[PDB]
């Protein structure tokens, strides 16, 4: 069903969210 | 494979004619073989061109033996032969037309 | 009767009729009385030049290619010319 | 046979010819002039010590 | 759009893709 | 389907590679000009970023995988490519590779040590500016992907094999590309591996090919060049197969020898993984392995000879009509002679001893790779673009960017030939004094190349305004005029939208849906 | 394996005991003229095929 694919696409969206908060710590240090 | 086997068979499958582009098509494919054509295929290309009810293409194997004929003197034993075949068939030279 | 009649006799003037269909109708069967201002007729609608047998390059566009090569390369190697120029070796004695 | 044949012969044998005389006048002339020159510079440092 | 469906997005998007290593190249040289 | 964006993401990662082209060759005009960071420091950065990006995301994707999901099953009959769920998975896979890259290259230092990244000290020593582990992994998920396309072709050309085709009478592309699948199946994952174990030696510091623990690198010299030397015949060999198409249609449809023409494709494949060698001949191997080496080398020189001495029957003796791809079929065949006989004469035993990096070899490759790959491509996109993109590319501007292409990369990569035996370094940032003459003729080549490549763009933009009068019918009738249909079928398939002219005749553009009927061969 | 969606497996059983093949399997070549008066005749579901 979709009841487990609502939490999965949250937790897929701060997935590949937060990598793209870090990666200006990857280029300023 | 030879000379006189493909005069034969293509003008057996030449009288087969019919039509426009079947005649077109196989005066395309049986002009572009690896010998020069017979004039005796030629004679059957003319009377095809009488059959199948169309003056241009009769004046378009004329230029098309103009390139092949790979030479002048071929050419104007082709025009002498062929002349007196226009005489009792009624094509002109492009060279006495000047479209 | 039955023959054409110099409507339209520079064929290779103008396809810029829009019947043109009509005029191919128009033709006929006698062989050898056909008018030979338009026996020149059969043979151009038939075997012309437009659509198919049009050549690639036009009269005007080959002389348009040989410019338009020669005019890139020329602001190719101009703007290489007024991009960098500067700071190099020493000097010419240096290297003697 | 014919045309096209007469053409490929002529066209692949002065093919080789083209390309043996270029060559052949490209080794002979620098290749003569490497001999002259490297063997002359080797008989001047050989045979003047 | 209204001005660019594709009109200016095939200039910009090809400037972008030209201008990427400029700037890459800018913030390397800086370090 | 996949194949538009599959094109817009390879184009605009050409552009970036040429920028990168732009960038090096401006600075090897003039010593020391046009950057400081003469170093590692953003110049091998740049060879790195060039280099990778664009073998791996212009002519590996378009060459192989463009005119595959768009082109093999079109020509093969089928209805999709067999699975349609990982041509989708691989090419979106693809542009997180060039996030990944550009990420490698804007952090802070930058760890780009070249394209074919040599461990001994490019290790933890290097790793302050970490960037070769997103470089590695950036080639790692290509390397996939590719992989997955590969597999994906060689399942759609072996199950959906339309009943016209038996395996004896195949086209050349289709055969093309599925010995190219076939081929990079078997050099693919030895290197996935070798990014695991340099990528754990690097990261859990294991190191069996650094220095300490008696870590030898020449393992990874030997698996890097097992994978790239069947990589570049994965980059020219659906060349040779495109090359062979437009020869075909644009002079002659009877071409020269079809069943030796696979069996010498076959005889490449086979005869390609088993020299890894000549790459470095110079390290100090065995005299009787590197003599046995530089034997098969010509054997591996053989039958691209033979396919060359074909297309030069093919077009002996057909009507030529000189558009633009034939053209680029024309070049293609004079550059690409003179590149293999460099590469024959870069094969033999005692000449990689003079030749290894130095500018020779990179004329050579430039020469090989550049003309034919890039030409190939060239050929692909304005033979087929007015069949998928329905309009019509206005001919002479693609006349004028051909002859600005072939003079512009003509005279940049012919006098390598000299800057290379004077005994150039490879990637110098900075040559000596003696060099200065032949690189800026070559930087004027290379602003040549970009104008010509700009060209390109405004012909792209150009695909937008339906001219009639420029480029109508490829083989224009023979003696016909009154009839009309695309003239040529030397097999009778004819059967509903499959014909022997194969593929010209869907529609413009075609369906989304197509091939309803199974097609039939005479 | 029987009374399930979409009946496909049916006609490959059904012409695996019959004759009749499912998904139009057959090829064609009639050893015809290929001539207006006598073309290749088209059998069909449709008016197109
Ligand atoms: C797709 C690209 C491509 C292709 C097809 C080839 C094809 C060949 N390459 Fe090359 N090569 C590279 C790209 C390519 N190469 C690259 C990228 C490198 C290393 C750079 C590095 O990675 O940094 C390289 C390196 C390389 C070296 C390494 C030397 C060094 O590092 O300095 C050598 C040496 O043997 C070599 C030779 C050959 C040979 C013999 C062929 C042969 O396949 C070519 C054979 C073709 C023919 C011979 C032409 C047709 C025939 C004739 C015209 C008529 C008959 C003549 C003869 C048969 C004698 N190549
Ligand atoms: C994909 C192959 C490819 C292509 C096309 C090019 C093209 C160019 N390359 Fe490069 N180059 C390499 C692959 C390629 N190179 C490799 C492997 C190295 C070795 C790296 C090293 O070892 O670090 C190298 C190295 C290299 C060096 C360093 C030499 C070294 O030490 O070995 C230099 C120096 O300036 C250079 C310059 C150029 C230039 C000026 C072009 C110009 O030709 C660019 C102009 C060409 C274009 C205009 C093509 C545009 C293409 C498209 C956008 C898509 C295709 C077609 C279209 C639909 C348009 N290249
Ligand atoms: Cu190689």
């Amino acid at each position: 069903s979709a009841l487990y694919l609502y939490p999965f696409y949250a937790i897929f969206a701060v997935a590949v969210v937060t990598p793209l908060l870090y990666i200006p710590n990857a280029i300023r240090g | 494979e030879t000379f006189e086997e493909f005069t034969a068979r293509y003008e057996k499958e030449f009288d087969e004619a019919y039509d426009l582009f079947e005649v077109q098509r196989v005066l395309n494919n049986c002009f572009s073989y690896d010998l020069v054509p017979a004039p005796a295929v030629i004679e059957k290309a003319l009377r095809a061109a009488r059959r199948v009810n169309d003056l241009p293409t009769a004046i378009r194997v004329f230029e098309a033996l103009k390139y092949k004929v790979e030479n002048e003197d071929q050419y104007k034993a082709y025009l002498d032969e062929l002349k007196d075949v226009r005489q009792e068939l009624g094509v002109p030279l492009k060279e006495e037309l000047f479209p | 009767v039955m023959d054409l009649q110099s409507r339209w006799e520079n064929m290779p003037s103008t396809e810029q009729q829009d019947i043109v269909s009509k005029l191919s109708e128009r033709q006929k069967l006698p062989w050898a009385q056909l008018t030979e201002p338009e026996k020149q007729a059969v043979w151009y609608i038939s075997y012309g030049e437009w659509g198919p047998r049009r050549p690639v390059l036009n009269k005007g566009d080959s002389s348009f290619i040989a410019k338009g090569v020669a005019a890139g390369l020329l602001f190719s190697v101009g703007l290489f010319a007024v991009v960098r120029m500067a700071g190099g070796q020493d000097a010419k004695t240096m290297n003697k | 046979t014919g045309t096209i044949k007469r053409r490929v012969i002529m066209d692949i044998v002065l093919g080789f010819s083209l390309g043996g005389v270029m060559a052949s006048y490209w080794w002979w002339g620098f290749h003569m002039d490497k001999i002259n020159k490297r063997e002359k510079f080797y008989a001047e440092l050989a045979e003047r010590k | 759009g209204r001005k660019t469906p594709y009109a200016l997005s095939h200039f910009g998007f090809f400037a972008i893709g030209f201008a990427v290593p400029f700037v890459a190249c800018y913030v390397q040289l800086k370090k | 389907d996949i194949a538009v964006l599959y094109f817009m993401l390879a184009i605009f990662s050409g552009m970036a590679g040429t920028a990168m082209s732009l960038i090096i060759r401006l600075e090897l005009a003039a010593p020391g000009s046009q950057y400081l960071h003469g170093n590692s420091q953003l110049f091998n950065v740049l060879v790195v970023g060039h280099a990778v990006l664009m073998i791996f995301f212009l002519v590996m994707p378009a060459l192989i995988g463009g005119f595959g999901n768009y082109l093999l099953p079109l020509m093969i009959g089928a209805t999709d490519t067999a699975f349609p769920r990982i041509n989708n998975i691989a090419f979106w896979v693809l542009p997180m590779g060039l996030v990944c890259l550009v990420t490698s290259t804007l952090v802070e230092s930058g760890a780009g040590t070249g394209w074919t990244v040599y461990p001994p000290l490019s290790s933890i020593q290097a790793h302050s500016g970490p960037s070769v582990d997103l470089a590695i992994f950036a080639l790692h998920l290509t390397s996939i992907s590719s992989l997955l396309g590969a597999i994906n072709f060689i399942v759609t050309t072996l199950n959906m094999r339309t009943n016209g085709m038996t395996m004896h009478k195949l086209p050349l592309f289709v055969w093309s590309i599925f010995i190219t699948a076939f081929l990079l199946l078997l050099s693919l994952p030895v290197l996935s591996a070798g990014i695991t174990m340099l990528l754990l030696d690097r990261n859990f510091n294991t190191s069996f090919f650094e220095v300490s623990g008696g870590g030898d690198p020449i393992l990874y010299e030997h698996l890097f060049w097992f994978f790239g030397h069947p990589e570049v015949y994965i980059l020219i060999i659906p060349g040779f197969g495109i090359i062979s198409h437009v020869v075909s249609t644009y002079s002659k449809k009877p071409v020269f020898g079809e069943i030796s023409m696979v069996y010498a494709m076959a005889s490449i494949g086979l005869l390609g993984f088993l020299v890894w060698s000549h790459h470095m001949y110079i390290v100090g191997l065995d005299a009787d392995t590197r003599a046995y080496f530089t034997s098969a080398t010509m054997i591996i020189a053989i039958p691209t000879g033979i396919k060359i001495f074909s297309w030069l029957a093919t077009i002996h003796g057909g009507s030529i009509r000189l558009a633009t791809p034939m053209l680029y079929a024309i070049a293609f065949l004079f550059l690409f002679t003179m590149g293999g006989l460099t590469g024959v004469a870069l094969a033999n035993a005692s000449l990689d001893v003079a030749f290894h990096d130095t500018y020779y070899v990179v004329g050579h490759f430039h020469y090989v790779l550049s003309m034919g790959a890039i030409f190939s491509l060239f050929a692909g996109y304005y033979y087929w673009s007015p069949q998928i993109l329905g309009l019509n590319y206005n001919e002479k501007l693609a006349q004028i960017q051909f002859w600005l292409i072939f003079i512009g990369a003509n005279v940049i990569f012919f006098p390598m030939h000299f800057l290379g035996i004077n005994g150039m370094p490879r990637r110098i940032p900075d040559y000596p004094d003696a060099f200065a003459g032949w690189n800026y003729v070559a930087s004027i080549g290379s602003f040549i190349a970009t104008l010509s490549l700009f060209l390109f763009i405004y012909i792209l933009y150009d695909q937008l305004v339906n001219g009639l009068n420029n480029k109508v019918n490829n083989k224009s009738v023979i003696y016909n005029k009154a009839p009309d249909f695309v003239e040529s079928n030397t097999i009778f398939n004819l059967n509903t939208v499959k014909s022997s002219s194969i593929e010209f005749l869907l529609t413009s553009p075609p369906a989304v849906h197509s091939f309803n009927t199974p097609a039939v061969q005479s | 394996d029987l009374d399930q969606e979409t009946g496909l497996a049916r006609l490959e059983l059904l012409g695996k005991l019959e004759g009749i093949d499912v998904f139009d399997t057959k090829p064609l070549d009639s050893s015809r003229k290929g001539t207006m008066k006598d073309p290749i005749i088209i059998e069909s579901y449709d008016d197109y095929r």
